[PDB]
DNA sequence: GCATCCGTGAGTAGAGGAAGCACAATTTAACACTTTTGTCAAG
DNA sequence: CTTGACAAAAGTGTTAAATTGTGCTATACTGGGAGCCGTCACGGATGC
């Protein structure tokens, strides 16, 4: 199973809410190129390629690990869509 | 599936209808069996 | 009032199920004598049309969530509440 | 721009049948059986239903998107995308009334 | 003469 | 004249109409009978009809009648050599101006065209329009390639100064859709039509020579 | 009227009906044009009348129009929008997919509960747009057009290209089905594996659920595409996810023959 | 390998050629062999005989005789060139003019008649076909009981198909007896008047009942004319047309009493004589005489009706279903019934050419139009649901589908109609119908496979051999009898002990109208020839049959249909006896005509030299492609100078070792479960069995394609292919074609071909792509024909034909076709399908090395593991006897032969088991080894588990676990033995002929259809897979309601938003969202074109246009 | 309360699929013939 | 950049010629040819 699954699960009150989450965070770190990441460098999920490990490229495990660690904030009618957008590109520059 | 309290959002008729159909192959057809089924 | 499976299936209230069920020529003319209006509620409505089903993910009960970090939030709130 | 939120459905006046044609279909020729092309006033009229091909007429004359929204006066085709042929219906005024089969059997 | 078939009852009609 | 290609009813009324146009001429001075005059005029309407209506790619009435007496022909060679005939006999047969090449133009001409919902084995599930591939709108490879080149060539302009570049683009057609002449091109700038063909040759030969230097474009000529 | 690559003619049977409404409709204004007698614009009003009925809803009433040669009634607007075959449930409630294959189905013993065993050949094939960028990405393609035409021809295929599909495929999941699908656990996201050979490895425990053996059965293999089909398919319908029935709310996912007896 | 025979019973006779069905009644039908004086009335001469003479009524068109032609072109010609096997018919006419009275006589060509090969196959344009055998219900006379009212019965009298309406005699409660023609009601009392029948005859006749009769004696007609009661029926039956008296007789004589229009057939007309005892003069109800109408059969039938209702003693319902109600017509019957409907369209054809255009002169030749008859000859021959493709995977498929009988097709049940009833085993099966044969499914029942002994007699009725017992005593005298009057005896089993030839049981089991019971020696009459004649040739090669469940069985025989030829196929070690005939009959293999000496041995021919004196060279068909794409070739296995007897054999047959049908191998299997790899019927084999190239198989592809003759230009099948490097066309001559003997791979060039490119001018990227490059556009493209992915092999043969020669008939604007063979030599390899008689099936899931798989103590490794678990549940106990024989004689080297139901028993096995450990543990002992301590282990725990006797030397207690069919059993991986002992043996395993290799199919992208723009499907098409309505369901359960959405419009039919997704998703980035499908646009469009509206609303009920404003009229 | 009409009946694969003739009217291919475009050369 | 030529591709009539569309044929002829049962069985709604 996916690790932390069951964590996962229990930090919403519909899965449906948790698959969302995951997905649109994974979007917005696909977005922004993975600067945008709450995770430090030693926390960073990796892969085992022939010339070493690189960064993981797949950003549904780059979002769900970020939802383990606690440091992301989810819900409904947090920040207007456009306003949100615009800070995003403005701090992380892509 | 889960036991745990059903997430809002689930499409349980789509859900019960596969449950209720699934096991009719192995119902005996020979008022018995699927026939019943099928006029209840 | 009781009826069966395929008269309750036919005599829904959204044209496009019943017609895409059984008796498309009587669907399609009931409907079309009285001007129906689908409303789409269900899923083969959203199915024919290609739609994002309201079940699961497509449910309005979760499909508006937002995700945010803390410093982007803190940005967004900090940058405005100045004001 | 909006959203489709309702599909409705309801009976065709016949004017409303003569709104949604770009022409009347008035003989049954298909196409001509030596240049292969479609017959004029046919079931494959292109100055009816569209251009075969992109932004071009019949006669050969348009044959780029300059000229778009544009009917040609020697053939009639209109300079347009061929895939609005999928799009555009035609009608038959038929010389007296019929009745429509589903609304009698 | 059958309603259901035209052969027949156009053959019906002519023979009037 | 049933079996033809038109229905019964629609031969009956054909000969109608033939028998309205016989009623017209008929003349009863002569002492003749109405059918012996009548007769003539509905058979050619009744041929006529069959000749026009029976195929769904309309064949004009001669070449239906040269279809027809070649049939004939290829039937009797049949039926005496008692074998099919090739084309070579049939072509004899015919007689002058035929060779086995125009017999084989107008059998090829002769086909009926064959429906979309003829079914193929004894399950009923499948249809001739189930294995008849679409090839009008391109797939999304050839959309893809066409993005991807009209991409790369735009990067390649840059290169070029602001005016040759225009050049390029309108002589090839690449603002208006269509191709513009060194007159029609020398209007829009002023310019004489000898001058503007020598600057788009010299920003031909500077894009050569960056292809040569970068070889990012071969590629999509395939 | 579709001309087919060898050069005959094709087309659909809802021409004949539109030539027959269209000769009789001229006809009939031809002899009206006549002034012919009552009973011969009766019978071409009648005709007219059952040309129409025909193309509305061929074989309702009266015998079914048919092509000449054949006895085989023609399709009207009534057919195609009805029955099994119809527009709805063959084209609308149901579809044909791209990025999807089919293989026959093997045990593998060896493989964690969501994992699978999926053919090279296959994954390639399947993943071929994701594996043109990655060999973009990497010195083994100049561009997107060159990798296809290298991907074309079986021997044009280097090594390199295993070790780019193998870094495509990390973290993504594919949907393994088998027909029929009588419950919803007859589909399940599975972790492929890249295997050598030509059949799919199927993991022993979700045997029940999806109702296949191994004497012969196949499957099909569907690759969802954007993040919110990927997190659904990790999440939801992963198969190390759905451990009980939603029927009864039991294991389905359990010991089966040859773990019964051993343990 | 010496064969040791099993068995006490002794066959008095042998099988009848299996493919006589086949071959007899072509024979009979064509007569093309007799004398045309001597010809009898059957089949095409009684065509010609009912249809002729045609009369204007005064022109006479009569037939004289008719004769066959040789054949244009041998079989191997017309499977070259895509011909049909057939014979010139001509017939001989004369045209009389009766007003003069001079008659002109000529020869007619009347078409051409396809001929059967001699192993009773046909060739259709180039491919071989079978004609299946239809079972139906007999014509004649029947009485049925009526349901809804009981005591009541009705009587039903049944033409031929399609030779006459079915007739309906029923007691009307009113007492009126009531007859039903045509859905038409009408009172029995008028027809019987038409027919000259009075009321003192009645009453004098049918008054010996009761009231029935009076219902039946309605005075208010009796005197009425029988003209006038004729016009009255006239009136009834078709109402409307104006009653005329002469119309009137006319369709009353062509209603039943025209031999033309009703026909009784020989099988009806027999029926009815039998059941009600009286004798026909004709084959028609009624006849039409001296102006008056006179009764056959509608008395008698009403005759029996009445004394059936009354309740005589000798008068009882029919049973529908049984077997002598129901006959089979087999391919010359169907061919006769189709040449005669055509032969009546030349006849009409005649008819009304003969009414016009130069009367007087008029020869037979001009009046004869014989195209009607070619053309109905060839529907029957093409496009009939009983002219069925020919399956030659191997010899023994093709003798299956030759004597196959199905109850579908023109004139026969439907497959969704039928149920519970036709599909059932009849209690007359018993002999004729084999029982467990039958394919499982939405067919169930309907096609079945005719029986070992069983043959069908001259009116279509099948018959089974018994042997005369008279006074207690079996003789010889074998009698052939159907099941009506098989009902008429008391039959005993083959089984029954015989003390030379008296029956020496004194209870002996036999049946009574197929009830069993059990009688006394001088009670039995009849005895059954042998235990094969209740099942079909493919069953009786099933040995221990008896042990097997009947579900299971049915799946072994059917699947032996499956097997592909071995290169190295061999024999069964446990044979049935049947092996040697099927190989004989299927003319697979080839024999020695006579005594003679071989005088030339090799891989193309055979010369021998016949005591006679002449040569005789038989040519040997070499890899040649079978229909299924399987290598049938021909081994020679003489050598020169060898001395041959006449049926000698002198060259195998694919699928064929030494005479005997060889469809697998014998390989040494273990019966054990392995660490997962045997679950679900997964099997797991040995890396030894490829090293030796066991179930290594040869598989022949054909490509075809052609130059075409196009408004641009024509085709050109050339090696000159424009933007082509040197490697691509290195295989290809210079002709365009590879060259024979290249290795292909999948998108390598099989022949190059180039096309004119269609007139349109380039995009302007193109051109500026051109003028940046200077290369300008040619007018050709390549066209040509590539391996398609997953396919290659070494091409073998490529065959080229053009216009211009000889035989071959190119469609218009073909010039030339090109065909390419390209043969691949398939290993086993994992996802394959192995199969064995006995219904275990499975395909192989894991390939281990020699030192993985068990091994026997003497380092013998295994070669397959069977997992144990497969056995309790399908109850096929026959595979576990077949190992143990098979242990014995791998022991022993020898094979063996157990007929089904009378072959080896435990004892016997047991005894051969004895031998074979005494020559299996005797040399270990002689080499000087004794018992291993592993061994000693492996005992003591089966003596803890009672296997073997406690206090025995391990020795013995060895033994004792040999007779029971296990030993100690080693594993390679760890070597310490199995815990328990294992049952090893010897089994015949087949390959089938699905393959993983044939299977495997994905797709990216490809074509879409034409409407829909959905994409296609098939792999050969390379179309994607049926997204259907349960797997919509199962997403929608599940909750994904993206990956729904992208299944439904991206991935399928969302033009836009699939060439948006692909781009996006080769430039890096993440697909966008999905828009409205094709399929939804197409479906308001068809809306539209029945006069609905279908407009599609927004939040405010206002118009949202989904065409993009490419509908709008401005 | 009996007749009568009418709609429904599992999925995925594969592989095998019989008129002629005359004369006027409307395209069409060949032929000149004149601008209308690329080139070429210099200043 | 601007002039003045020149050869060739393209647009413009003109016409004999294939190609297509239309009319007429006068002994007398006067209401069709298929097609026919393992009819599929069971509900359901409607009309008498
Ligand atoms: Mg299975
Ligand atoms: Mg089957
Ligand atoms: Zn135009």
């Amino acid at each position: 199973a996916e690790p932390g699954i069951d964590k996962l699960f229990g930090m919403v009150d519909s899965k449906y809410r948790l698959t969302v989450v995951v997905a649109k965070r994974a979007q917005q770190l696909l977005r922004h190129g993975f600067k945008n990441t709450v995770l430090e460098p030693e926390e960073r999920p990796k892969m085992q390629t022939l010339e070493g490990l690189f960064d993981d490229p797949n950003a549904v495990t780059w979002a769900m690990k970020e939802l383990l660690t606690g440091r992301l904030v989810f819900g409904e009618n947090l920040v207007p869509e456009d306003r949100l957008q615009k800070e995003m590109e403005r701090l992380y520059p892509v | 599936s889960m036991a745990r309290p059903v997430s809002i959002g689930e499409a349980v008729g789509i859900v019960a209808a596969q449950s209720i159909g699934e096991p009719g192959t192995q119902l005996t057809m020979r008022t018995q069996g699927l026939p019943r089924v099928i006029e209840l | 009032l009781l009826m069966g499976v395929t008269k309750s299936a036919l005599s829904t209230k959204s044209w496009l199920s019943a017609a895409s069920f059984q008796n498309t020529t009587h669907v399609l003319t009931e409907a079309a004598i009285a001007g129906k209006k689908d409303e789409l509620i269900g899923l083969k409505e959203n199915v024919i049309l290609g739609r994002l089903i309201p079940a699961g993910t497509g449910s309005d009960f979760v499909r508006f969530t937002q995700v945010v970090d803390q410093k982007t939030l803190k940005a967004i709130e900090e940058a405005r509440k100045e004001a | 721009k909006k959203e489709v939120r309702k599909v409705r459905i309801a009976l065709a006046s016949p004017e409303k049948i003569r709104s949604w044609s770009y022409g009347e279909v008035e003989k049954p020729e298909t196409i001509n059986y030596r240049t292969l092309k479609p017959e004029r006033d046919g079931l494959f009229d292109e100055r009816i239903f569209g251009p075969i091909k992109d932004y071009e007429c019949a006669c050969g004359k348009y044959k780029r998107q300059r000229f778009e929204g544009k009917v040609c006066e020697r053939c009639g085709v209109e300079v347009t995308k061929s895939i609005v042929r999928r799009y555009r219906m035609g009608h038959i005024e038929l010389a007296t009334p019929a009745a429509h089969i589903w609304f009698v059997k | 003469i059958s309603t259901s078939d035209p052969v027949r009852q156009y053959l019906h009609e002519i023979g009037q | 004249y049933t079996g033809r290609g038109l229905s019964f009813l629609d031969l009956i009324q054909e000969g109608n109409q033939g028998l309205i146009r016989a009623v017209e001429k008929f003349e009863y001075k002569r002492r003749f009978k109405f059918s012996t005059y009548a007769t003539w005029w509905i058979r050619q309407a009744i041929n006529r009809a069959i000749a026009d209506q029976a195929r769904t790619i309309r064949i004009p009435v001669h070449m239906v009648e040269t279809i027809n007496k070649l049939s004939r022909t290829a039937r009797q060679l049949q039926q005496e050599l008692g074998r099919e005939p090739t084309y070579e006999e049939i072509a004899e047969a015919m007689g002058p101006g035929w060779d086995a090449k125009r017999v084989e133009e107008t059998l090829k001409i002769a086909q009926e065209p064959v429906s979309l919902e003829t079914p193929i084995g004894d399950e009923k599930d499948s249809f001739y329009g189930d294995f008849i591939p679409d090839e009008h709108l391109p797939s999304p490879v050839d959309a893809a390639t066409q993005s991807l080149l009209s991409e790369e060539l735009e990067k390649a302009l840059s290169k070029l100064s602001e005016r040759e570049a225009m050049v390029l683009k309108l002589r090839k057609g690449l603002i208006d859709g269509r191709e513009h002449t060194l007159e029609e091109v020398g209007a829009f700038f002023g310019v004489t039509r000898e001058r503007i063909r020598q600057i788009e040759n010299k920003a031909l030969r500077k894009l050569k020579y960056h292809e040569s230097r970068t070889r990012k474009l071969r590629d999509f000529l395939d | 009227m579709v001309q087919v690559d060898g050069g005959r003619f094709a087309t659909s049977d809802l021409n004949d009906l539109y030539r027959r409404l269209i000769n009789r409709n001229n006809r009939l204004k031809k002899l009206l044009a006549q002034g012919a007698p009552e009973i011969i614009i009766r019978n071409e009003k009648r005709m007219l009348q059952e040309a129409v009925d025909a193309l509305l809803d061929n074989g309702r009433r009266g015998a079914p129009v048919t092509n000449p040669g054949s006895d085989r009634p023609l399709r009207s607007l009534t057919d195609i929008l009805s029955g099994k075959q119809g527009r709805f449930r063959q084209n609308l409630l149901g579809k044909r997919v791209d990025y999807s294959g089919r293989s026959v189905i093997v045990v593998g013993p060896q493989l964690k509960l969501h994992q699978c065993g999926l053919p090279k050949r296959m994954a390639l094939e399947l993943f071929k747009p994701f594996l043109l960028k990655k060999m973009e990405e990497k010195g083994i393609a100049p561009n997107v057009k060159a990798a296809r035409r290298m991907l074309e021809r079986q021997r044009d295929i280097k090594d390199e290209v295993w070790d780019a599909l193998e870094e495509v495929i990390h973290g993504k999941v594919v949907l393994l089905n088998r027909a029929p699908t009588l419950h919803r656990l007859g589909i399940q996201a599975f972790q492929p594996v890249l295997v050598e050979g030509q059949s799919i490895q199927l993991h022993p425990l979700v045997c029940e659920a999806f109702n296949a053996d191994f004497d012969g059965d196949q499957m099909a293999v569907h690759v969802p595409l954007s993040s919110f089909a990927q997190a659904e398919a990790r999440i939801q319908m992963l198969s190390a996810h759905n451990l009980l029935s939603p029927a009864s709310g039991e294991p389905l996912a359990k010991p089966s023959r040859d773990i019964i007896l051993g343990l | 390998m010496e064969i040791k025979r099993f068995g006490r019973i002794r066959e008095v006779i042998p099988l009848p050629p299996l493919t006589e069905i086949q071959v007899e009644s072509y024979r009979r039908a064509l007569q093309a062999d007799v004398p045309p004086e001597k010809r009898e009335n059957v089949g095409i001469q009684a065509a010609f005989r009912e249809t002729f003479p045609i009369e204007e009524e005064g022109l006479v068109l009569d037939f004289l005789e008719y004769r066959l032609g040789e054949p244009p072109f041998p079989q191997d010609e017309c499977r070259e060139k895509d011909l049909t096997y057939q014979a010139p018919l001509y017939a001989r006419l004369q045209l009389i003019h009766k007003d003069t009275g001079l008659i002109k006589e000529d020869e007619v060509f009347l078409g051409h008649i396809p001929l059967m090969t001699e192993d009773g196959s046909f060739i259709i344009n180039g491919a071989d076909r079978v004609i299946v055998s239809q079972i139906h219900r007999s014509p004649g006379v029947y009485f049925t009981p009526d349901p809804a009212r009981p005591g009541r019965y009705i009587a039903s009298i049944i033409p031929l198909p399609k030779r006459g309406p079915w007739i309906d005699l029923e007691v009307e409660p009113n007492g009126v007896v009531s007859m039903k023609v045509n859905k038409r009601k009408f009172p029995l009392v008028l027809l019987l008047r038409v027919l000259g029948y009075d009321q003192e005859t009645l009453a004098r006749e049918l008054g010996a009942y009761g009231e029935l009769v009076q219902g039946l004696m309605d005075e208010s007609v009796f005197a009425m004319r029988p003209e006038e009661a004729l016009i009255r029926l006239f009136t009834l039956l078709r109402p409307g047309d104006p009653p005329k008296r002469d119309k009137a007789v006319a369709y009353v004589y062509g209603l039943i009493a025209d031999p033309r229009r009703y026909d009784l057939g020989e099988a009806g007309r027999y029926k009815a004589e039998e059941k009600l005892g009286i004798r026909l003069s004709g084959r028609t109800l009624a006849r039409f005489e001296d102006g008056e109408f006179k009764d056959e059969v509608f008395l008698p039938t009403l005759r029996y009706l009445f004394a059936l209702t009354a309740g005589v003693p000798g008068h009882e319902v029919d049973d529908i279903d049984h077997l002598g109600n129901r006959r089979i017509r087999t391919v010359g019957e169907l061919m006769t019934d189709q040449f005669r409907v055509g032969l009546a369209r030349l006849a009409r054809g005649v008819r009304e050419r003969m009414l016009m255009g130069s009367e007087d002169s008029l020869t037979p030749a001009k009046l004869v139009n014989s195209r009607p008859l070619e053309a109905a000859i060839r529907e029957f021959f093409s496009r009939s649901q009983l002219s069925q493709f020919k399956d030659e995977t191997n010899p023994l498929s093709s003798l299956r589908h030759k004597r196959r009988i199905s109850a579908l097709g023109p004139g026969g049940l439907t497959r969704e109609r039928a149920g519970f009833d036709v599909r059932d085993v009849h209690r007359t099966h018993y002999g004729r119908i084999c029982p467990v044969e039958t394919p499982e499914g939405a067919n169930i029942g309907l096609i079945t496979s005719l029986a070992a002994y069983a043959r069908v007699d001259e009116l279509g009725f099948i018959r089974t051999p018994y042997r005369r017992v008279v006074g207690g005593v079996v003789t010889d005298e074998v009698v052939y009898m159907t099941a009506t009057e098989e009902d008429r005896y008391t039959i005993a089993q083959a089984n029954t002990p015989l003390e030379g030839n008296r029956i020496a049981a004194e209870r002996v089991v036999a049946r009574r109208k197929g009830e069993p019971v059990i009688v006394s020696p001088e009670e039995v009459e009849f005895m059954d020839v042998s235990p094969k004649q209740v099942f079909s040739v493919n069953t009786n090669l099933i040995p221990f049959l008896e042990h097997d469940d009947a579900n299971r069985a049915l799946m072994g025989s059917n699947m032996q249909t499956q097997a592909v030829p071995l290169i190295r196929a061999q024999a069964p070690v446990v044979m049935t006896g049947l092996e040697e005939r099927v190989v004989r009959d299927s003319l697979a293999a080839l024999y020695a005509e006579e005594d003679g000496e071989v005088a030339k041995v090799d891989g193309n021919r055979i010369v021998v030299r016949y005591e006679d004196g002449r040569l005789v060279e038989y040519p040997l068909r070499r890899f040649y492609r079978s229909n299924q794409g399987t290598a049938l070739d021909q081994r020679p296995r003489v050598v020169v100078g060898q001395r041959v007897r006449k049926g000698d054999l002198l060259a195998d047959g694919p699928a064929s070792e030494n005479g005997f049908l060889a469809l697998g191998q014998n390989v040494l299997v273990a019966i054990m479960p392995f660490d997962g790899y045997n679950f679900e019927d997964a099997i797991v084999i040995s890396e030894e069995l490829l090293k030796r190239d066991f179930y290594t198989s040869i598989h022949i592809e054909r490509y075809e394609i052609e130059a075409r003759d196009t408004k641009l230009g024509p085709e050109r099948i050339t090696r000159d292919i424009p933007h082509l490097s040197e490697a691509a066309l290195r295989d290809l001559d210079e002709e365009g074609v590879v060259r024979i003997g290249a290795e292909v791979k999948p998108g390598d060039i099989l022949v190059g071909r180039t096309s004119f490119k269609g007139e349109s001018e380039p995009t302007p990227e193109e051109r500026l792509l051109r003028s940046i490059f200077g290369e300008k556009a040619r007018d050709v493209k390549d066209t040509s024909l590539r391996v398609p992915p997953g396919e290659g092999g070494i091409v073998v043969r490529t065959v080229r034909l053009r216009r211009g020669d000889p035989g071959v008939e190119l469609k218009p604007g073909v010039r030339e076709v090109v065909r390419v063979y390209v043969a691949q030599k398939r290993k086993l390899q994992v996802g394959d399908k192995l199969a064995n008689r006995h219904g275990n099936k499975g395909v192989v899931a894991k390939i281990l090395p020699v030192e993985d798989m068990p091994h026997l103590p003497d380092g013998t490794p295994v070669d397959v593991i069977l997992n144990p678990l497969g056995v309790p549940s399908r109850m096929n106990l026959g595979q576990i006897l077949e190992t143990h024989l098979g242990l014995a004689g791998y022991f022993l080297g020898q094979r063996y032969i157990s007929p089904i139901f009378d072959g080896a028993k435990e004892p016997e096995i047991k005894e051969l088991l004895a031998q074979a450990f005494e020559v299996y543990f005797g040399k270990r002992k002689g080499e000087g080894f004794g018992v291993d301590k592993r061994e000693v282990e492996v005992l003591r725990r089966a003596e803890k588990l009672g296997l073997v006797t406690p206090g025995k030397t391990p020795e013995e207690q060895l033994k004792e676990l040999f007779l029971q069919g296990k030993v100690v059993l080693y594993d390679g991986r760890t070597g310490e033995p199995i815990e328990g002992p294992i049952v090893v043996g010897q089994m015949f395993i087949m390959k089938l002929y699905h393959m993983v290799e044939d299977k495997m199919h994905a797709r990216s992208t490809g074509p879409y259809s034409l409407i829909t723009q959905q994409p296609l499907g098939g792999k050969a098409q390379f179309g994607g897979q049926r997204f259907g309505e349960m797997e919509v369901w199962a997403l929608e359960a599940y909750g994904a309601a993206h990956t729904l959405q992208e299944m439904l419009t991206l991935k399928s039919d969302d033009i836009e938003g699939r060439n948006a997704a692909y781009e996006a998703i080769i430039k890096g980035e993440d697909v966008p969202e999905p828009s409205v499908p094709e399929s939804f646009r197409v479906l308001v469009k068809e809306l539209q074109a029945l006069a609905l509206d279908v407009q599609t609303l927004d939040e405010k009920d206002n118009p949202v246009d989904i065409f993009e404003g490419l509908a709008s009229k401005r």
